[PDB]
């Protein structure tokens, strides 16, 4: 009762299967499709455990004892064995080769037949290159025994294996590896290296001086002579090697490696040299200078795989050097981080000096410039193009650091950890790539745990981890704010941003870095005010349109957290802000329009940005009452307001809204002369220039000062509210002049809507406030919106207007609830919920889910309770109060079964019905035929009864005759009468002769298929002549002569 | 119309004791109006009709027919295949 | 290949470890360390912050990542450059109320996935006083039986005949080691 | 010479692309050693589009091989035409992704993404005058879903004046039973969405089912589904490789027919459809191969455009047949007044002849079309999204390597937006 352990359960799960699969191989092979099955099943299984190959280790043993019993078959044919080699090679690439093959015989005797499989081998065959791939590494596990080979004995055998070597190390498939190792365990051999070594070392030399770069063939026998070389020199003594290290070095000098194109060979022959390097030293003699420059030189290589080659290369021979070689090496490695060098060079310095301090080679007085190379790799980015390139330094310099954490003891780099601390949390919560604040996040983490001692290091450490660092709109706004809250984090982090990001050249990172000084701003008042201040009203002034365009956010941004702070305790902005910044800042716009900056594609920044900056001074209360700066912005509110079309559309409704809210702000701000009251003069020239624009042919135009007017405050409205709801009225209505202007009806509608919710509701105020007085012009006008079925080109446009529509009935209905609910009248509203019914029953499935979602927001309406709801009970019992969000409108599934259901009530039967019968005879098929299985649902418990299902008849055959000649109703209709007579829904009507409900049917159908061209209208009127067959009598005659 | 014909037989595995009758429908009718017919000919509800085709030169598979917007023609029936009836 | 094959190589090959310990009985701790180190004061007491040290046991460079407080350590579980391998939960046999946080955070750490992940080794200290639970008890209050993908195993320790604890980490060097790295 | 540069990502877009140069191979006149030994002067004045030209007249292909598993590298490689590649363009792992996004997009698939730029980087300062990119993969395991989308957005930036198309592949249920398969291809769509000009949707469903039905085959496997999709790529990469009347390349193509930046998801086919096997039936005429070109069963999609509204058609004939007979033809079915009127097919078709017909067959027809029924895929993908993001099953699997779960929400709310545009703009007509 002490000593527990917990169940265990085996990690391979297919030993049974895969037994199986390996035991019927010989009833596989005779079909061809079974092969295929049983090739793509091995490999899947295969594939579940790829990323911990480790698991199958004690699954190696049954497998191959199956699988090398199969090949030693004396009687099985050759595509049984070419079938298990597959399987062979496939387990050998899963696993490894290093390990799985320990297991391949390896016996004196065994050698033989190996190597006879091996001679039959057709190159010239790419149906089977695993063969001839295994059989070589077959090969070299059984060179390891020791035995003499003459023990066996073009003629003798080694010789043999020698041309095959030789033969192979010049193909071009993946064979050239497995003779690379085969050349590479047979030659280091005892008895081999007596009378082959150097014999090789000639045909190499003479590989090495024959072959070009131009010619495909001479680049994979560069290739495979590089492989061989490399494998011998690193599976190979050194006494050896030793009389034969300078000529090879001296043949590669002249085949010009670095100067060519290929980088197989360039990083080959840089693993060679160093390889010929760490042989040359013992485990300072000529040469191994040369070898060390070499490796330099490729440090600075384009590719990433010659620097990593060159820097593990480095890391091993500054290890076999002796002192001051090793200070000289990395005093030439660390004075690399030139201004004249590129992103390359450094990467490659950054990691020679990780390898170095990896191994602990670093001497303490190196520490000093390491230190500042960290700091200079940490904030490195140059703009090359439209984006910017230095993004590894970063995590070349994060990885350094942490190499040097893990590397030296905490009283070695105490004073290490004190200077690159400040640095690493910045990139953390501020770098634009998540990888480079993750990186550094981890390098923090470890530095704080190895350090032991260190102040808010779990603070920072738990608010900042590895996944939330992964949020970065919150690295800058959330972890930003709560690691400046210590006086050690503050001052570096606003001056950084402000110095680095504010005029990064994407604009998201612009606002980002705006909001992050806002957000910053308030933690460190005094410094910002009088330091960052100066700073930005100096760069506004900038040939550079992004420092400009930041700039100005972050003097829009401050401002309002300065005057937030003063305001708390009750005084105004020019506490803190002197004089010379509210001079600087009453020259921007003059300054930005004497050089007509605003013109061109970057003249949409300035614009965007100069509305921003006057909504925070707007909201400020700057003393700017009576001034010129003030015409001049609505100059310029007005000039954006009427330039629209030339905007692209990519950026037109974010600066619409900005002006609006710009121009809302400044009418509320800086025009008031009296509170409570205007200035006469001004408000009349602007209702005078509103009301004349609504008028203006341009489309865009109109959709502006649409939202322009509809931002005005209450106390400008007083007196000409009549006005203007007649202007707005006036541009929602529709003429041939304007049929496609749906979003200028639209935008109109929401301006009715946000004035209406601005000004309010008075008793006897038609022309000040909202009442009874003009309720109905309203209602009325938002009411004939809900027809809207424009369709041009573009697509059916009527949806915006609709949604519009019921957004502001929505935002209407609800304030007379709070303000004279007796103004809700009982017929508008019965009108208003059929219609939402209506639209709820559409086939749009955003749309519809926008109209669940209004009517259930009335439907749940009770404080207070809006009266005149016909059948109220009944929607609250089919629509509780808890089956709110358990209920996707989005999906058809869990929409139509609820919808159907207000077909039983007597006033929604009608609204509901015409709703569904466009979703019947739509075109989606999932939608129709969820429509279908939906009806039914419902039409099984009316099918019995005859009054039920004559009062459905005669709804459908009114909609039909109130909606004649009209193709977006007729076929639908017709479609869904289809669909329903092949149901046989309706047969309680054919007992009778001549029923009263066909003979009405078929005379609409005689009046809509006439004199038609429309394929699909006739195509709808055969079937429902055929169809409507089933009624005998003078009905079935009529039917047989339409047809 | 008549080289659009498909000379195919009825089944019912549920009710062996039907005999295996034969039909000539056009290649255009769809699965709708099989079902209709159907149900109209064995007087069974057509919300709980499976349908399904077996072509002699593929024995031993049995394709269903869940889809009733679609055609015979789509569902590569051909001449000569027969009807299975399930309910 | 990149960083990731590099270290995973050098992991492999110098045989690194990361054994994440936690408790807050401060006095079961003392031991586990002195079996990783023959000092018994230096590097051998708990720290109330959050220490990293490295020592060397059997041929194994273990990563020593002691972490005084029990809440929010997911902080501590996964890191960019190095994940955890082992798990050693401390707590107290004659203590029935600060049983459910740490099941609680056993249950939020670890989760189940595809493929094997850390090893779990639940240390319970001083048995010999009234009090405390056996190993049927500290199973069925932790519910270590829904606990998937981590194999767990209790150790139980005394002050007087505490059964010693040399299989107890026995049994998770040779379940971390034949997991990673190969055999032969 | 307006170059393009192709990628491989994933074993199936290795394969395809593999499948793809072997067959354009053949077509162009390359054989196995890589001179040239075509009869014919149009099968050289555009091969500099595709192709490179060495020492001693040499046509080096313009592909890149990218894996985060080497077994499809080595298979290529040793392939038939496996050794004209540059070696230099193979760049693979070790580990791979085993079916997460995550693992192929934030954790080792950002490990390689740096040295595949390095390829590109290099392989587009030859070119005298790109063009645009290619890259050829699938929506449904980790490294083509997570990796892919890396390096598309990769070339967006560094190169954000060129064009980009993909050629994906939806998977279906009915040949893999991967579980988490449905989240990794939101998860790739909700970046194909926004970068990406031209969708060329590929269901393997649509095939399967065409494969067990039309073909009639027991077990079919994957080489026969690869054979349709080389066929249908190499059918429609036919203008940008051979001249003729209709003067275009990818920027005008990409132009003319896609109208909406958000709705730019195609549906290819190819008439007849032939199996692996070296047969024929009988040379199919003009009318017989258009009608079995625009019909609904040849679709390589399981969507059925008779229930949407086309947008841009765009059909390539390949055979000895003149111009002069595909006008006569599109004007004679498109008259009410004849007895071959037909309304399953559209109007506004843009025509165009070929004079080297397919390898294997003397007359194939090609079909093009921008049909707004891929909301019925989209709603199929949807009801497998929502049905496992209910109960929150294997959720966490991704939330442990760095993913957020406001990510699926918003690809959730994406996908919902981009079917309610397809629905509304299905609705649309000009009197
Ligand atoms: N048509 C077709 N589909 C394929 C082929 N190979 C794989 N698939 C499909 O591709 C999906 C699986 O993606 P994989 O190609 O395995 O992806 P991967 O990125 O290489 O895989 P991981 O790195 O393991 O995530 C499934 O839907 C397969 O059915 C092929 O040759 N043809
Ligand atoms: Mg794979």
């Amino acid at each position: 009762e002490t000593l527990a352990f917990g169940a265990a359960l085996e990690a391979f799960g297919e030993s049974a299967e895969t037994r199986a699969l390996l035991g019927r191989l010989r009833e596989v092979h005779g079909g061809g499709a079974e092969r295929e099955v049983a090739l793509e099943r091995f490999r899947v299984i295969m594939d579940k455990y790829q990323e911990q190959p480790h698991l199958l280790d004690p699954h190696l043993e049954w497998m191959m004892n199956l699988l090398l019993d199969i090949v030693q078959d004396q009687t099985s044919p050759a595509s049984l064995v070419h079938l298990a080699f597959k399987f062979l090679y496939i387990i050998t690439k899963v696993r490894g080769y290093k390990t799985f093959l320990r297991l391949f015989p390896h016996e004196v005797a065994d050698v033989e037949p190996v190597l006879d499989l091996v001679t039959i081998q057709n190159p010239k065959d790419h149906e089977a290159w695993e063969t001839r791939y295994m059989l070589l590494l077959w090969l070299s596990v059984t060179c390891l025994i020791p035995f003499d080979f003459s023990r066996l004995d073009r003629m003798s055998i080694m010789d043999r294996i020698l041309q095959i070597a030789e033969s192979y190390l010049i193909v071009s498939d993946k064979a050239r590896d497995a003779a690379a190792v085969l050349v590479s365990r047979f030659i280091t051999r005892p008895d081999v290296k007596q009378s082959k070594m150097a014999e090789f070392l000639d045909w190499s030399l003479c590989n090495l001086a024959r072959s070009s770069f131009q010619t495909m063939q001479g680049v994979i026998t560069m290739d495979g002579t590089l492989q061989a070389l490399a494998q011998i020199f690193k599976h190979g003594k050194r006494e050896d090697c030793l009389p034969y290290a300078a000529t090879v070095l001296r043949c590669l000098d002249g085949c010009r490696l670095p100067e060519s194109n290929q980088t197989l060979l360039r990083k080959l022959g840089v693993k060679l040299v160093q390889r010929l390097g760490l042989t040359f030293l013992k485990p300072v003699p000529e040469g191994v200078e040369r070898v060390i420059e070499q490796l330099l030189v490729g440090l600075k290589d384009k590719d990433t795989v010659v620097r990593w080659s060159a820097a593990k290369g480095i890391g091993r021979m500054a290890g076999r050097l002796p002192r001051a070689l090793a200070d000289d090496v990395v005093g030439s490695v660390l004075d690399c981080f030139s201004f004249q060098e590129t992103d390359k060079a450094w990467h490659g310095g950054c990691l020679a000096l990780a390898e170095l301090g990896r191994r602990g080679l670093l001497l303490p007085s190196r520490l000093v410039d390491v230190v500042a190379v960290i700091l200079k790799a940490l904030t490195y980015d140059e703009k090359r193009g439209a984006c910017s390139v230095g993004t590894n330094v970063r995590d070349a310099a994060c990885y350094v650091c942490w190499a040097f954490a893990r590397a030296y003891e905490p009283q070695e780099l105490k004073p290490f950890v004190t200077a690159i601390s400040s640095a690493l949390v910045i990139a953390a919560v501020f770098d634009r790539d998540i990888n480079c604040r993750r990186a550094a996040s981890a390098a923090f983490q470890e530095n704080v745990g190895r350090q032991g001692t260190f102040p808010h290091g779990i603070d920072i450490l738990t608010t900042a981890d590895y996944f939330a660092v992964g949020n970065r709109s919150n690295c800058f706004l959330v972890i930003s704010v709560f690691i400046a809250g210590f006086p050690e984090y503050t001052q570096p982090m606003i001056d950084h941003l402000v110095t680095m990001k504010i005029s990064h050249w994407d604009g998201v990172i612009r606002e980002l870095a705006a909001r992050a000084l806002h957000n910053l701003a308030q933690q460190a008042p005094e410094f910002s005010a009088t330091q960052v201040f100066p700073r930005l009203l100096s760069m506004t002034l900038s040939p550079d349109l992004h420092m400009r365009h930041g700039s100005i956010l972050a003097c829009a941004e401050v401002a309002y957290a300065l005057y937030k702070l003063a305001a708390q305790e009750n005084r105004p902005v020019t506490d803190h802000l002197d004089e010379q910044a509210v001079q600087g800042l009453k020259q921007i716009h003059q300054q930005l329009y004497d050089r007509q900056l605003y013109r061109g594609l970057g003249g949409q920044l300035m614009r965007q940005a100069v509305c921003v900056l006057i909504e925070k001074l707007s909201l400020s209360k700057m003393p700017f009452r009576g001034d010129t700066v003030i015409d001049g912005w609505q100059w310029l509110i007005n000039d954006t307001l009427r330039h629209l079309h030339l905007i692209s559309s990519h950026s037109r409704q974010q600066m619409k809204d900005a002006a609006v809210s710009a121009l809302a702000a400044l009418c509320s701000e800086y025009y008031m002369k009296e509170p409570g009251e205007a200035d006469p003069a001004i408000q009349e020239e602007l209702i005078t220039q509103y009301l004349a624009e609504l008028r203006n042919p341009e489309e865009m135009t109109r959709c502006g000062f649409s939202l322009a007017l509809g931002a005005l405050p209450g106390f400008l409205l007083k007196g000409r509210l009549q006005q203007v709801l007649t202007g707005l009225r006036a541009v929602t209505h529709t003429s041939p002049e304007d049929v496609s202007f749906a979003e200028s009806r639209r935008d109109g509608l929401k301006a009715i809507a946000r004035i209406c919710q601005t000004v309010g509701v008075k008793a006897g105020a038609p022309d000040e406030a909202v009442c009874g007085e003009n309720v109905s012009q309203i209602y009325c006008a938002l009411l004939g919106c809900m027809d809207d079925y424009t369709t041009d080109s573009r697509g059916d446009v009527g949806t915006w207007v609709r949604k519009a529509a019921m957004t502001s009935l929505m935002d209407l209905t609800l304030l007379l609830a709070r303000s004279q609910p007796e103004l809700i009248e009982a017929h508008t509203c019965e009108r208003i919920m059929c219609c939402v019914a209506q639209q709820a029953s559409e086939k749009i499935d955003r749309f519809r889910a926008h109209a669940a979602s209004v009517f259930l927001t009335l439907l749940h309406f009770d404080s207070p309770p809006i009266p005149h709801v016909p059948h109220r009970g009944e929607l609250e019992k089919l629509f509780p109060r808890s089956d709110v969000a358990s209920v996707n409108w989005s999906a058809p599934s869990q929409a139509f079964p609820r919808i159907t259901q207000l077909l039983g009530l007597p006033t929604y039967r009608y609204h509901v019905l015409l709703g569904l019968v466009v979703s019947l005879g739509g075109l989606t098929e999932s939608t129709i035929r969820h429509s279908t299985q939906s009806l039914f649902e419902y039409m099984k418990g009316i099918q019995s009864d005859p009054q039920a299902l004559g009062s459905f008849s005669g709804t459908l055959l009114q909609i039909f005759e109130d909606n004649l000649l009209n193709e977006r109703v007729s076929v639908p209709l017709l479609k869904t009468l289809d669909h329903v007579l092949t149901h046989g829904c309706f047969d309680i009507f054919t007992t009778e002769e001549d029923h009263p409900f066909a003979v009405k049917l078929l005379a609409l159908c005689k009046k809509e298929i006439k004199n038609s061209k429309d394929i699909q209208k006739l195509l709808s009127g055969i079937a429902v002549f055929c169809e409507m067959v089933q009624f005998p009598g003078d009905v079935r005659r009529q039917a047989l002569l339409q047809l | 119309l008549k080289n659009q014909l498909l000379t195919l037989k009825i089944k019912y595995p549920h009710q062996l004791d039907q005999k295996v009758l034969e039909k000539q429908l056009p290649g255009s009718m769809t699965i709708q109006k099989v079902k209709g017919l159907l149900s109209r000919l064995l007087k069974v509800p057509v919300s709980d009709l499976l349908l399904s085709y077996e072509s002699p030169k593929k024995p031993g598979r049995e394709i269903e027919l869940e889809n009733d917007l679609k055609s015979l023609q789509f569902y590569s029936v051909e001449n000569g295949d027969c009807l299975l009836v399930r309910w | 290949m990149g960083l990731l094959t590099i270290l995973k190589k050098m992991k492999q090959k110098e045989r690194e470890l990361r054994l994440l310990m936690l408790g807050l009985d401060n006095a079961g701790k003392t031991t586990i360390l002195k079996k990783f180190n023959g000092e018994d004061i230096d590097t051998i007491s708990p720290t109330l912050g959050f220490n990293i040290k490295t020592l060397e046991h059997r041929g194994f460079k273990l990563n020593i990542w002691d972490v005084g407080g029990q809440k929010s350590l997911r902080s501590y579980w996964r890191n960019y450059f190095e994940s955890t391998d082992g798990l050693i939960w401390v707590v107290d046999s004659a203590d029935r109320q600060r049983m459910q946080d740490c099941q609680r955070e056993l249950q939020s750490l670890l989760v189940e996935e595809r493929l094997a992940g850390a090893t779990l080794l639940i240390f319970a200290n001083k048995q010999d006083l009234p009090g405390a639970l056996s190993s049927n008890a500290i199973r069925e209050v932790l519910e270590l039986d829904s606990i998937r993908s981590h194999h767990w195993c209790i150790q139980g320790c005394s002050a007087v005949t505490g059964e010693n604890l040399l299989p107890g980490i026995d049994w998770l060097l040779d379940d971390i080691s034949s997991r990673i790295f190969t055999a032969d | 010479m307006r170059e393009i540069v192709h990628i491989q990502a994933g074993q199936c877009g290795n394969q395809i692309g593999a499948k793809f140069w072997e067959v354009i191979s053949d077509e162009h006149g390359i054989d196995p050693t890589g001179t040239y030994h075509g009869d014919s002067d149009l099968q050289l004045d555009r091969i500099s589009v595709y192709y490179n030209e060495a020492t001693g007249g040499k046509y080096v292909p313009r592909a890149i091989l990218v894996d985060l598993e080497p077994g499809t590298m080595d298979s290529v490689r040793s392939g038939p035409f496996g050794q004209i590649f540059r070696p230099d363009n193979f760049v693979f792992g070790q580990s791979g992704a085993g079916n997460n996004w995550a693992k192929g997009h934030y954790t080792e698939g950002a490990e390689l993404v740096d040295s595949v730029l390095d390829v590109v980087r290099k392989e587009a300062e030859s070119c005298d005058c790109l063009q645009g990119f290619q890259l050829t993969h699938s929506l449904g395991g980790g490294t083509g879903s997570g990796m892919g989308t890396l390096l598309i957005s990769k070339i967006r930036e560094e190169y954000p004046d060129r064009i980009m198309n993909t050629f994906s592949v939806v998977p279906s249920p009915k040949v893999s039973d991967t579980v988490v398969e449905p989240y990794n291809a939101t998860l790739s769509v909700h970046q194909l969405v926004e970068n990406t000009d031209e969708t060329y949707c590929i269901d393997n469903e649509a095939l399967y089912d065409i494969c067990f039905r039309t073909l009639k085959l027991t077990t079919p496997t994957y080489g026969d589904l690869n054979h349709l999709v080389s066929a249908t790529m190499s059918g429609v990469t036919t203008c940008l490789r051979f001249p003729g009347q209709l003067n275009a390349d990818l920027r005008k193509l990409a132009v003319n027919m896609v109208p909406f930046p958000r709705l730019h998801f195609f549906m290819p086919g190819f008439a007849p459809l032939t199996s692996r096997g070296s047969q024929q039936y009988r040379a199919l005429t003009v009318p017989e191969l258009t009608q079995q070109v625009f019909d609904a069963k040849n679709m390589m999609a399981a969507c059925d455009p008779r229930h949407g509204r086309y947008l841009t058609v765009a059909a390539v004939f390949r055979g000895r047949m003149s111009m002069k007979e595909v006008d006569e033809q599109m004007l004679n079915v498109q008259n009410k007044n004849s007895s071959y009127f037909v309304e399953w097919i559209p109007n506004n078709v843009k025509t165009a002849v070929c004079d080297i017909p397919p390898r294997g067959l003397k007359m194939a027809v090609t079909f093009i079309g921008n049909s707004t029924a891929i909301q019925e895929l989209f709603k199929r993908i949807s009801e497998q999204f929502t049905a496992m993001f209910r109960r929150k099953a294997f959720l966490h699997w991704y939330t442990g390597e760095g993913m957020d779960e406001m990510e699926f929400t918003e690809a959730e709310s994406n996908m919902n937006d981009l079917v309610s545009e397809y629905q509304q703009y299905q609705d649309a007509t000009a009197e």
